[PDB]
RNA sequence: UGAGGCGGGGGGGCGAGGGCUCUCGCUUCUGGCGCCAAGCGCCCGGCGCCGGGCGCGACCCGCUCCGGGGACAGU
RNA sequence: GAGAUGGGCGAGCGCCGUUCCGAAGGGACGGGCGAUGGCCUCCGUUGCCCUCAGCCGAUCGAAAGGGAGUCGGGUUCAGA
């Protein structure tokens, strides 16, 4: 609809139930959160990579 | 006893430059301390083209590293450059095409474009479609370095002002003939009022 | 009383205390505006030779003029 | 004993990991211009080289003695306005039925008592801002032996006359009990501003570089240094 | 006390109310469109009576400088009969013509031999 | 440039041979997230309970906001 | 595109310029304190101290651009 409608319908109209629903599409949010897990755990492995480098040097 | 018309150019009001639909002012990234000592990572959000600007541009988003904020810059595309890659910008920035660093770290005959002529200006140097710059020789002391230029002189820059590594884009726009004067027209009724020239 | 002094003192443009002093005057009028009252002023001595009194209601206003 | 959920979590300030906070900006603070110029009228008086006829009011009285100096004219203090009418009223009776000594205020009225020589301590002000109005006079309390010194601060000299401030305090005359104060003041000053004349009309203040170019020419003169330090051996 | 923003903004000085040793005005000006100043003369138009029989409203020439909101009040006070709705316009020659429709509670021909006109 | 970490001086970390000279003050595989302090210490205010402050975290010191020119451009 | 303020120029009426040589915000939240109003309850009003703020250029500029929301039937010598 028109910018100003939105005033007008309800909430659930306007957004669908679920996280960062209503703004972005369901594959590149599945796309955000198999990323945002990949990456912390990435950092994790190397964050007990480089405790194995001191444990030498 | 009539005002030539070169001498009515400076005037403006008829010559001046249509910039209703361009997009911004193409420059880098300001100086700031991480741009001096670190590198800071931008993503390249998408690529657009400038009217009147034969060279493409690229809207880079970077992370404000003082507040809660991204800041978005709009870049002289270096060929070469595809969204989503990360371009890196800094002293400690790594040397592959698309980054800005400073020229006194980049070896010799490396091959850079959007350069800059006075430290902390935002690129002035070598910004057209498919213009490089090539630096050939560094000063440690005086922190000076000799680049030639897309014209063919060599100028002696400051080694403290950077420079994107890579061609920029959009090269061999002037091999394609203009055929009918229909595209000449087109072409610079998107920059300015000069086109049709009575001798 | 001192105004004899100043007075003498402001002929000696050359010297090296008034070449001091109207060095940083100079300097320091130029970083303002053309037009912006003097709390006091300048020269005490010029002023009350020209019919300045201290007394509420006389103004003073600094401004510079291009020369040539 | 302690909640296990209490889980310390540090931000990690490095060069774009994490945001910085709030640390304190009080060097680049884009200023105003009237406090951008307050200032840097005050590094000229520390570049350029000061003739020394400015540079002398730089050179002040101590501390310690200076308490003295203002204790010992705070019963020098002239009449008040409010003492002024108090010592009209008396006048009034004694036809309806000697003045003491008190202080010299105003540059006008101290050298027409120091060509007269009537001064016995002649006190300045070392901030007085068209300094013009000042700068004769040390030189010239010298030349007719008159004792002088400069105090720092025309705002507190101003407090003795009640006014907001003021150039010059003279000392015509004291009262006996305090003369021989008076006089343990006078050589401590004498041997300090009057006899120490000449090396003062040859002190240049200034001629100062920068906190920024004094380490940047230590940085090449430590260097130079470094060179012909191990040459011989 | 330390400087967070790198720009210095001027700060918020304690401004007064303006309380004058002297009214500028001794008197308070009346307000000129009271209500006799504000309703001219009803019409006595063939068109007018024609809308008073069918649809209950009085046509009045009002003042050229009066809202419906004073309009409504005025013949609310003038003729002791309340408006349910007023419509205005200014007529070619200048001066402005007003429509008021009466609640339907009330008569348009009853009060309109109230004030003479028929 | 939203004038945001400038010059010094101390500090730890990576080396050849415990001081001095040197590198470093923590980010590169991916179109993710990132602010409005965690934590510790020293005090205080309200009937064991409920509410506050300063400091470390975030080193200290300074005179031009940093850069580039400059007694020449310029006027 | 037009055009004030700051600034700059200008013998001068004035001109230049529009973010550029500028202390360019009169706001919001929270907290604290005194105060009033109605069952001074609770909320609202009000000051002061504390707290956070990017704002970025006054203002003008379209009856074809952007711009929430009315349609059906009847009625007049002329208006829907």
């Amino acid at each position: 609809v028109r910018p100003k409608v939105l005033m007008r319908l309800s909430k659930t109209k306007k957004h669908v139930s679920r996280a960062y629903g209503g703004s972005m599409c369901a594959k590149c949010v599945r796309d955000r959160i198999k990323r945002a897990f990949l990456i912390e755990e990435q950092k994790i492995v190397v964050k007990v990579l480089k405790a194995q480098a001191q444990s030498q040097k | 006893g009539r005002v030539i018309r070169g001498q009515r150019k400076g005037a403006g009001s008829v010559f001046r430059a249509h910039v209703k639909h361009r997009k911004g002012a193409a420059r880098l990234r300001a100086v700031d301390f991480a741009e001096r000592h670190g590198y800071i990572k931008g993503i390249v959000k998408d690529i657009i083209h400038d009217p009147g600007r034969g060279a493409p541009l690229a809207k880079v988003v970077f992370r404000d590293p003082y507040r809660f904020k991204k800041r978005t810059e709009l870049f002289i595309a270096a060929e070469g450059i595809h969204t989503g890659q990360f371009v890196y910008c800094g002293k400690k920035a790594q040397l592959n095409i698309g980054n800005v660093l400073p020229v006194g770290t980049m070896p010799e005959g490396t091959i850079v474009c959007c350069l800059e002529e006075k430290p902390g200006d935002r690129g002035k140097l070598a910004r057209a479609s498919g213009n490089y710059a090539t630096v050939i020789s560094h000063n440690p002391e005086t922190k000076k370095t000799r680049v030639k230029l897309p014209s063919g002189s060599k100028k002696v820059i400051s080694s403290a002002n950077r420079a994107v590594v890579g061609v920029v884009a959009g090269g061999g726009r002037i091999d394609k003939p203009i055929l009918k004067a229909g595209r000449a027209y087109h072409k610079y009724k998107a920059k300015r009022n000069c086109w049709p020239r009575v001798r | 009383g001192a105004y004899k002094y100043i007075q003498e003192l402001w002929r000696k443009k050359q010297s090296d205390v008034m070449r001091f002093l109207l060095r940083v005057r100079c300097w320091q009028y130029r970083q303002l505006s053309a037009l912006h009252r003097a709390p006091r002023p300048t020269r005490p001595d010029k002023a009350r030779r020209l019919g300045y009194k201290a007394k509420q209601g006389y103004v003073i206003y600094r401004i510079r003029v291009r020369r040539g | 004993v302690v909640n296990p959920l209490f889980e310390k979590r540090p931000k990690n300030f490095g060069i774009g990991q994490d945001i910085q906070p709030k640390r304190d900006l009080t060097r680049f603070v884009k200023w105003p211009r009237y406090i951008r110029l307050q200032r840097q009228r005050a590094i000229l008086y520390k570049r350029l080289k000061v003739p020394p006829a400015i540079n002398q009011f730089t050179q002040v009285l101590d501390r310690q003695t200076a308490t003295q100096l203002l204790k010992l004219a705070h019963k020098y203090r002239p009449e008040t306005k409010q003492e002024k009418k108090q010592r009209l009223l008396a006048r009034a009776e004694k036809k309806a039925a000697k003045r003491p000594p008190v202080l010299r205020a105003g540059v006008n009225t101290v050298t027409t008592l120091v060509e007269n020589k009537k001064a016995q301590l002649v006190v300045i002000a070392h901030d007085v801002d068209p300094i013009e109005l000042v700068v004769f006079l040390p030189a010239l309390c010298r030349k007719m032996g008159v004792p002088y010194c400069i105090l720092k601060g025309k705002a507190r000299l101003g407090r003795l006359v009640h006014r907001k401030t003021c150039t010059t305090v003279a000392f015509t005359q004291v009262n006996s009990e305090d003369k021989g104060a008076l006089a343990k003041l006078v050589e401590a000053i004498r041997t300090n501003y009057n006899d120490r004349y000449d090396e003062i009309r040859r002190h240049w203040g200034g001629n100062v570089l920068g906190p920024k170019s004094v380490a940047r020419i230590a940085k090449l003169e430590k260097a130079k240094a470094k060179e012909l330090a191990t040459k011989l051996g | 006390k330390i400087r967070t923003s790198p720009t210095f903004r001027r700060p918020k000085t304690l401004r007064l109310r303006r309380q004058p040793k002297y009214p500028r005005k001794s008197a308070p000006r009346r307000n000129k469109l009271d209500h006799y100043a504000i309703i001219k003369f009803p019409l006595t138009t063939e068109s007018a009576m024609k809308k008073i029989e069918d649809n209950n409203t009085l046509v009045f020439i009002v003042d050229v400088k009066a809202n419906k909101h004073q309009i409504k009040q005025a013949v609310k006070k003038l003729y002791d009969i309340d408006v349910a709705k007023v419509n205005t316009l200014i007529r070619p020659d200048g001066e402005k013509k007003a429509y008021v429709r009466l609640a339907p509670d009330y008569d348009a021909l009853d009060v309109a031999n109230k004030i003479g006109i028929i």
